Parts: C-alpha cells; structure tokens; sequence
RNA sequence: UAGGCCCAGGCGACUGUUUAGCAAAAACACAGGUCUCUGCGAAGCCGUAAGGCGAAGUAUAGGGGCUGACGCCUGCCCGGUGCUGGAAGGUUAAGAGGAGCGCUUAGCGUAAGCGAAGGUGCGAAUUGAAGCCCCAGUAAACGGCGGCCGUCGGUCCUAAGGUAGCGAAAUUCCUUGUCGGGUAAGUUCCGACCCGCACGAAAGGCGCAACGAUCUGGGCACUGUCUCAACGAGAGACUCGGUGAAAUUAUAGUACCUGUGAAGAUGCAGGUUACCCGCGACAGGACGGAAAGACCCCGUGGAGCUUUACUGCAGCCUGAUAUUGAAUGUUGGUUUGACCUUCUAACCCGCCGCCCUUAUCGGGCGGGGAGACAGUGUCAGGUGGGCAGUUUGACUGGGGCGGUCGCCUCCUAAAAGGUAACGGAGGCGCCCAAAGGUUCCCUCAGAAUGGUUGGAAAUCAUUCGCAGAGUGUAAAGGCACAAGGGAGCUUGACUGCGAGACCUACAAGUCGAGCAGGGACGAAAGUCGGGCUUAGUGAUCCGGUGGUUCCGCAUGG
RNA sequence: AACAGUGGUAGGAGAGCGUUCUAAGGGCUGUGAAGCCAGACCGGAAGGACUGGUGGAGCGCUUAGAAGUGAGAAUGCCGGUAUGAGUAGCGAAAGAGGGGUGAGAAUCCCCUCCACCGAAUGCCUAAGGUUUCCUGAGGAAGGCUCGUCCGCUCAGGGUUAG
RNA sequence: UAUCCUUGGGAGUCAGACUGCGAGUGAUAAGAUCCGUAGUCGAAAGGGAAACAGCCCAGACCGCCAGCUAAGGUCCCAAAG
RNA sequence: UGUGGGUAGGGGUGAAAUGCCAAUCGAACCUGGAGAUAGCUGGUUCUCUCCGAAAUAGCUUUAGGGCUAGCCUCAAGGUAAG
RNA sequence: GACCGAUAGUGAACCAGUACCGUGAGGGAAAGGUGAAAAGCACCCCGGAAGGGGAGUGAAAGAGAUCCUGAAACCGUGUGCCUACAAGUAGUCAGAGCCCGUUAACGGGUGAUGGCGUGCCUUUUGUAGAAUGAACCGGCGAGUUACGAUCUCGUGCAAGGUUAAGCAGAAGAUGCGGAGCCGCAGCGAAAGCGAGUCUGAAUAGGGCGCAUGAGUACGUGGUCGUAGACCCGAAACCAGGUGA
RNA sequence: UCAUAGGAUAUGAGAAGGCAGACCCGGGGAACUGAAACAUCUAAGUACCCGGAGGAAGAGAAAGCAAAUGCGAUUCCCUGA
C-alpha cells in the first residue's frame, strides 16, 4: 500500500501465461558424471540410487 | 466580514533542468550530454553533436573545452588524448 | 497459516537469478497514435523493479 | 374564607388536548365546509398466508387529503408535474420463432481444399402487453399569478400575469416610515396613508359577539416595586453538649507593585510590606469545583430525515406459460396454431338446504352462481423514498459560498540547478500530406523620391537600410553561413535496435552517436528515425479489430 | 602504554542488574529459613552484602534454560486511609412538671396540665407486605443523639366460619 | 584532514520556532505568512542579557575549597579599577 | 379513577410534541456476534554505554495519516575514492 | 505438569450463580489460615456489661477467636535539636552552635544564617506553566504466542542437505520411514533451447544469466505477514429473546 | 342405497419431554468489519434460530481417478500448494 497512490503492480501490466503440459526436466551438467566409473552404463534410476 | 478571490495567476511549468551539465577540463565519455538548452546559447564544436531537442552531446570520449565563435557567441568542444 | 501469495503481483513479475525482478512497462495498453515509435520500442521491452519497490513489496513473493 | 375592575387591539371561534422531568401557546383537535376514492369477499389497513378490523355496517355509509364555528366571499391560469379518460401511430421485454452463420466429421480428395447427415453454439425476419411518446379534461389537485418606454397609452414575454378584501401587519430591510391620538416626554400601542424590500382569497381572504392562567398597550383603585430604607416575630446561621458526612485534593512554611514569561504569575526578577495561631463575615483571584465543549473545525466516524442522488427490495399494474378442456365459426402458412362467441366437468363462492354436529370453523352430499376467466407457482417489463444499504472530494491565512485542481512559457528565483504562497502575466487539450525530408536557390519590416484608377496605406522601380520583419500557435531562448522565404523530386512523419548520458522517490519522461535492413534527395561528400526547440495528453483492469513456424486439460480440431 | 574522545529527544546497536520456575552440582537452616524493621557497609548503575531485632519453616550460591519477568501516572481496577472538619446536616408540627424504674434518664413508663388533627393525622377495608401482632428477657448493631425503649435481637405464644 | 561508496537488517521523521541576511503577499505592519541561506532551539545544560527556549560567549564522563580567559563587567546590592 | 385484559421494537401508541413505550427513545432493554472498528486521544514498568535525526521533496478523496526518496544506526565488503 | 497459589487460579478454595441489583430476560460480588493438640483462659480484682490487669495452660498469649507474619498510607504518646521581624517547588551547597557516638570513616541527628534554585508525566515550535493526569499508600495492570517468510549469528553436513505424516518407543529421547521440499542452470509469455537463451531477418547489437559457485536442516535474536496481535476506550450495526 | 366419513370399545415398555454451553446432518440465515470510502466481493454459509439424530454422525463399493505395458469402496493424516 502506498496511501492511495496507484501502487505499482495495478499500474502495471499482466503477461502470458502458463501451460498445462510444461515439462521441467532434471538436468545434468555432465561434469557430474566424472563421479561414475569407465564404459558404465547410465539411467535415471541410477542416478536417483 | 467580507469575501474575495479570483486571482487567476496562479500556476507555473514544471522545471526543466537546463544548464551544462559536465563541466570544462571533465572526462566525458561518448554519448554523454553536456548542455541542456533551448535553441543555441552555445553551439557545438568538434567531436560534438546538437539534437532535436537543441542539446549537445559529445559523439566520443575525451575533454571538454570551452570557447567562443570569435565575438559574442560559445562553443563546447571534445579532444580525445 | 503459510503466508499467502499477492497474486496480481505474481501474474506480472517474474523473478530472476540474481534475485532481481523482471517486469513491464506500463503506457503500453490501447493509447499509441500519442506517442513516439521510439518510446514504443523502449517499452515494448522488458524492465527490472527499483530498489525502493523492491523493497516494499519483496515480501510478498517470496513463495515467488 | 370567599371576584379587583375598566378601555382598546392582535391570534385562535368556543369547552377541550400537548413536549411525564424547561415550552400551555397563536400549536393539535373540534363541530362545520370541500375534494377524492369505494358496488361490498367493498375500498383502505394488519398479516408470508390463512384469518381479521372496516362492519355483525352498505354511498344520507366507510376510508383518505386540505381547511377550520358563524357571516360575506373564495378571482386568472390545465403551459409544466400529477391524477382521469382516450389512444389511430411510433417505441419497448420475456416468450414463441427459427432464414442464415460458425465448429465438428463420414466421404471426396495428389495437395491446397471442399465437404452430406447428425450433434453443438450463435441466431435474422416476423409476432409480442402494460408503460412511455402523443391528445383532451381537471386547480377547495401539485402549483403559479410578469416586465420595459412615454406624459392613461405603446410595446416584450407569459399558460396566466394578483380580482375583491386587507395592508409598515405575528409578513415592511430601508425605518423610531409620515400624520394624528394618547403622554411633559411614547423606537412600544391605537387609527389612518400606501411605491405591499417579500399580503391575498380553503398553506383559505376580510370581519366577528362570546371565550382565553394567550400576547400587547392605556386607565381607576391599591400597595415598601421604588424614592430610601427602619423595626419586630419565627426557622437556620452563632455558642455549648451528643452524633457526624461530602464534593475536591501533585506536595506546600501559599503577601503585593511593576516587569518578564506559552504574550493575563502566589510560587520567576527587582523593589515594597508583613510578629505567631485562630473565630465570625464577604466572595476579587486561585484562568475555582462539577460535566474528556453541546458552538466551530477535522474524522475517507455514526444515526435520523428528504429527494427528479446511485443501486436494489417489497407492494401494485401488465404479459407469456402450467394448472386448463368441449365445441361453432373466422382468418394465416403449413394439419396447424391465433382470435371472437358458446358450453361444462376442472378451479372458485365471506350464497342456500341436509348430515357430520348441541358449532356463523371445515367437509361430505345436493342445488345455485360464476367459469378455463380468476387465483396460485415460474419467468419477464413498467411503476415504485413505501422500505433498505450507501455516496455526497480536497486546497482554503477557521469553515462555508466563491475560485482552483493536469500540462507549457516568463518573472518572483537571490548570476549552476532547484525553490513556496488563493504571488504576478499568459497559453494547451492542436495544426501541416505540406507548414515534413532532401537538393538548389535568396533575404526581410519600414522610410524618402517619382509615378493613372492608387487613395495615408495596394502593386511599382528607386537608394537607405543586422534585422525594427518573419519564425503555424502563448511566452522565453534562438536563428539572416539560416532554423526565415521560393522552386524541383519525394515520403526517414521508416523497421529492428542502441553504447552511453540527463532528469528522477517510483512510475515515467528526455537526448543519443553508431550497426543492420531496405529506401528518398543529391554527381559526390553527405542529410533524413517529423516539424526552430519547449505544451498539444493518462495508468492498469476490461473489452473490441488485425496478424501470428505459441499453448490448447486423453488424442485431432 | 600513548593519543584522541565521552550533552542528547525520536531512534539503532551493545553490555549487564534483578524477579519466578526448572535441571544438575554443591550447600544453609529449630544452635533459628524465607518474609518484615532498622542501621553511619560494598559496588560505576540497575543493585548486593553484614550485624541486630521481629518471625517460627523453609531458602540461597554456581552454570545453563524457560518466562504471566521489573510500574509513578491510563478522569486506570480493587481495597484501605486521609483532607475538607468536629465543619454542613441531624428530614415540616408544643411541650412542661412531678413521681417511678434503673448502674446510668431531656429522650423509657405512670399522673397532671397545656397544645395539634378532627371529609382528618379519626374508624373500617383492598392491593401489597409476610410475624412486623402479644408477652417476657437484652441493648453489640440499626434508631441521623441518648436509651432502661421498638416496626431491632432472642425465646415462647397467637390467626378457630354451612 | 578522514570520511566516502556499495549491499543488506532495523528505524523514526513529513505540526517546526526565532534570530541575521536576500525576496514575495501585506500597509516594505505584525512575536504575521510563505520561500532561500547561515545559526541556535528543538534534541543543549553552563556564564551574560534583571528575570527571559531561539540574542552574545561557550558545549557538561566524574571529582578537587587550584589556575588562565571569552562574552559581560569592576561605588554598594554583587567578585573585580 | 380502580380492577381485569390487548397492542412489542425494521414495531406499537400517539387531539402530533418526534412525544410515550418501567427514572431511557430521531428508533427501548438483556444476551450473543464481539477483545466490533477507531488513520483518534491517553497509557506502555530496570540500569549503563556507543552513535545520533527529522519537522523536507514527490504522489496521495490527501493534507494532524501513509509510501518511496532524503536525514540516523548496525554489520560485511571496496578500500582511500571523500 | 520448567500450570495458579487467595486482587492469582473456575465467577465461586469459605453453604455461590449465594447475597445483592433489576418488573423481566439478565447481571453478579465480597469473604482462606488459632494451636501439634482446646490444653480455649478455673480463680482473683476493676467494671452494669463490653473490655481490661493478674494468675494458669501452652514452646510461645506480644497466639486469646480478623486466631501465622503483619509493611505503607493514616492515627497518636514521649523526647534530643530548631522555631513567634519573617515571605520563597520547601531542597542543595557553605556553615556556627547544640546533642550523640558508627558496618570507625575526612562519623551521625538537628540545623541560626548566607548563596543558587519556578515540581513529575504527557503533548507541544515552545509548558513552572493560568494546557492535561494523578488525594495518598499498597496490590493488579500494556508489544506476547502459534504458523509461515526474510536477515544476521551459531552448529552440523556440504554439490548435497533434509525428512513430514505414520509404526515401535515411559506423553520422551531414539530407530525406521526418502513420499516430498530447497539448492546445484538459466532464458523465454510459451513451444522450446541450454551456459546459454529471448528479441530479432541477423554469425550484429542489447536484456537476463554463466564464467567471478554454497547451499541446506535446526536453534537464538531482529523485523514482517495472517490471526483480538502493545493495552484500555466509542457512538453505533445485525441476530435472538424480555418487557404495556 | 350399498357404502364411506365420523363415532364407540380393547390392546401397545409406541412418542411426547429433557440434555453436555461439545462433537454432525440438514432447513433458514445477519451485520459489524476488511476492501484504508462503497454497492460486486469479504466477514461467512460464521454467529444465531429451527428440526433430526448416534456414540459417533455423515460419506461409501465406481455411469470414478486417470491417460500407464493402470488404480481398483469410503473416511482421515502428511504432502501436492
């Protein structure tokens, strides 16, 4: 409240929206993966184990 | 008592900040204005460029300078180092 | 009670990062034959909250 | 112990009633008058409704409004608002309607795309009551009854312009109006006059005997009301005995002169004065006590009240539909619905008779009356201060009324910038499709001479002429190497942007080289992202339009 | 050690004092706890001890913790007591005397006179009150004083219907 | 000469007054009002101005029965010619 | 004038004053919502130390309120710009 | 029970929803403590009694029926010093005389006389203020709690931190429980891409970001938000009832 | 006129009314307040009234959640948020 002047978000503008089907994929920044030994394979389930 | 009014005089513009606005011997970089004005009680020089609003800016980096167009009327000017 | 999100505020600003405030500008609505093509591609742009609103308001985002 | 009386006036006819606890009245009521409504299940009123008052009445009655005995009277306006009635025509709802339009899709399809049926959404014409618009009438309905010029006339406007009667009034500011009466002396009173600031005919006008703890003036008598106080009696007061509170209270060994000081000192300064303690008396002060000032202001406080403030509600009116069907006709396009008549069995009867039942309830039967109406439910329109919830700005040399509320220019402004006042002066809410861009061109106003019409002043040549002119507009700043004035070609009055700066609480506002794309003018350099700069405009939400390699709630749309 | 500094409202920061309770550990106390009253003690402050007296059974110290955690003011709430002040008032109205009672009498009882009411201050009786009626004891309170007295306190008793 | 900038936490303040100077409104009146500027008060005791928020001098940790000064003063109230 | 009854609050009654409705009435009284709300006034309890303001701007159905900025404080940094 | 301990805590520790108030609904108190045990005061006197003084009981009678302690306001008695020519927010400093003799130290109580000096709080530009509040004493009496957010400090673990509900467990600690939450990658309206991304025609520029990396759980404290949210305080509004 | 209404009689541990000021199921259903006014909105389907209960009530065995080599009544708790 700013005593009656038009606070700040009233005198701005909404934009966009939201999806319904967003996806938020974990992601890996593939220096993680120097922890894992040589030529072994690798999954989600792994890496949540 | 009595009652009275109507004085009708009683505004005023808002203050538009002219002036220089750097001052001579300053370090200026490009684009920087220098003198906020109406019309040309100063001109520009070298290095040095008037708008639509009739204000100068300098167009590089450099020091301002101060002169005169020979008699009765200024000039800013930018040299680089 | 958890604090409870401003909503409004929520639909217009985004947060970012560095913890600052995206947001738009206002004088951008229905009303554009009384100004500039040069104002209108400044606000067509995005913009960043003030330290002073920030302070005012943060508080009511931090839900985000 | 049981009237004081008289003269005159205003108001109200009277007797009565009223603000318990400030106001007894000129207020209310009154009988009388008038208007209006109402045909009996009256009307009105209470209630959601049943049920009731009205009324165990029936238009010589009942309800409501206004006025107020009685006497003489109660003038002109129906233009406006109301009511009443009409109502050819226009407009207007819901409901009915159902031309078309979208979306989807089987299928056709190389593709694009088209695409039947069905479903779904939107839906035009047409119809559609009251009401409103419109026309008459009505003033003991709301209400209204003028001005100018001339020395009765002429004129403007009115819907109409105040009749009678009364009149410095309970209305008259000027005003103690003028005159007369009354008095030595009369802003009062009475009677007359009338240039009635601003009487006036049922908000009744004028008069009026009787009446009034009414208001007012004058007079006789009487009086300590007074001149001007004196005395006496009694109850308190005072003393003694017994009993024994309260309001208030920062602590106090609490003087006055002047001065100071939050501008009126006990308490501060200086000076003066004053032995200590009490009793009776007074009430000048302690801005004394009492009551968080009832006046004034403020509060985005409240309550009550009004209304042609806003939004709604009840109530009322009207229509569609269901209860609610049987016919005879009528007109329409496709049988169908609509309309007028008729019938009855629905429904209804605060109509009768019988039984339940010794019952003015109801409820069954029989009749009778009305009748698919009404009533009720749902939906819709209108009316609707009857009722409810709410609003009804700020600044302000108190408030209110006035004036202003945003933007631009100048002064005030104190040689950066900025800087107030209900301080001083003025402007804006635009304009130009050329008044813009570019290229090229040249230079104004006025003066003196000469010269038809030409004239003081057009147009003319003429020398003088920084600028006295112009610059779209207000002013300031500025510009004559043009930013001023002409001509040609054009639309950069472009798209994406933007280093970096100004101003700034924020929001915002301002300038900007330079890059890219595509151009305009120009040979070229090069200028052009509107105008000579500064005003010429407003948020967000909400909707609308166009475009979109965005999303589209299982998937495709 | 040296140098410099140390007025302060709103307000910010930091250091601490003290109260209640809890945990642990170490203690005091009938040879006298807390609390209360005095005292010329100590500490820079909030504050803390010591001695004596009263009292007659519970309480400190240390480190930590947690809080209904500190009052001079609200025309604050409750209670108590003051001031005013032995002041105002003691609530319309004729009493006086003699006897008596009694510890004690203006005030109670008896007598005599006087005085007031008398369409009322008299007799009946409703509503209402609910034992106030009668008798005998009492005078702490109430009685606007006193009180030997009563519409007060105790006991007892008392209200009879075709 | 040491305070400056940034970020972050926490505030309070938005009734100001007088004096001197420069201005306005006013009547070149106001202990008036409104602005700018410097100071003091506010939020600041002490000395003087008799007393006396805002004037002159001057800024308080505490003590001392020491001294030098400012303003202002030196016949007595009242220290000093 | 008595007795017995009736009318009850968004109401009743009223020879009307806005008067009366249990010492009240421009809308009774009790309880509850309810610790209503109060940009308003009053009050807000131990000490010492360090530092130390403002009474201004802008916007405000805003003017005795509020928000941001300005002015204060604390801490961590930059550090030496001031 | 890191709940109260008689103004608290139930309104109510006691014959209380009583007394009392109100027509009524309804409102609504106050008031604890002998002693281990009545052993509760035989008897003598004063007195009409009450109430005392002795005696006696008892550890205590200064414990005696408001009965543990028993403060202050207030009320009085006695007395050391001062006081009847003095004006004073009542004290302070200086100081004589007089009287005493300590938590034994440049001590104590009074104080003739001199100097200086207009109370406290609030609210104010400014108050001794003739502005407000308090008669006085005593007690009670106002910024807290939950949940959540954020900052600081601390601890633990760290590109990894952490469990919730729940089960077992003395109302506990603990163990199990990894579902979930924060962070490690952001940009964009979004599809989506990715240390890049968005805009854009653009390998341009610009914005936001990375490269210049530390969070997370818990606790203390400050502040904020939502709840009566520092305390008291209206006029008033609504619902339901009581009253002619 | 059957016949019915209505009436008469006998049986019924019927049901009535109360509550514990709490929990729940429903029918009715405020305003203050907040929105810095205010009507939409909130407060709040709260308070309050009414009727029904039971020791619990209510809901409850899919005309569902959903969108995978699918879960299989309700209820409640933590999350999701």
């Amino acid at each position: 409240f700013e005593g009656g002047q038009m606070p700040l978000f009233q005198r701005l503008p909404k934009r966009g929206f939201t999806n319904i089907n967003r996806k938020e994929y974990a992601v890996v920044n593939l220096d993680k993966l120097n922890g894992f030994a040589e030529g072994t394979e690798v999954t989600p389930e792994l890496l949540l184990e | 008592k009595k009652g009275v009014g109507s004085t009708k005089n009683g505004r005023d513009s808002e203050a538009k900040r002219l002036g220089a606005k750097r001052a001579d011997g300053q370090f200026v970089t490009g684009g920087s204005i220098l003198y906020r004005q109406r019309g040309t009680k100063i001109y520009p020089g070298e290095n040095v460029g008037r708008g639509g609003d009739d204000t100068l800016f300098a167009k590089i980096d450099g020091t301002v300078k101060f002169e005169r167009f020979g008699r009765d009327r200024k000039k800013v000017s930018v040299y680089p180092v | 009670p958890k604090m409870k999100t401003h909503r409004g505020s929520a639909k217009r600003f985004k947060k970012t990062g560095s913890g600052k405030l995206k947001r738009s500008h206002a004088y951008t609505s229905h009303l554009f034959a009384n100004k500039s093509q040069k104002q209108k591609r400044k606000l067509r742009k995005s913009a960043v909250v003030s330290a002073g609103d920030f302070k005012r308001i943060k508080q009511m985002l931090a839900n985000i």
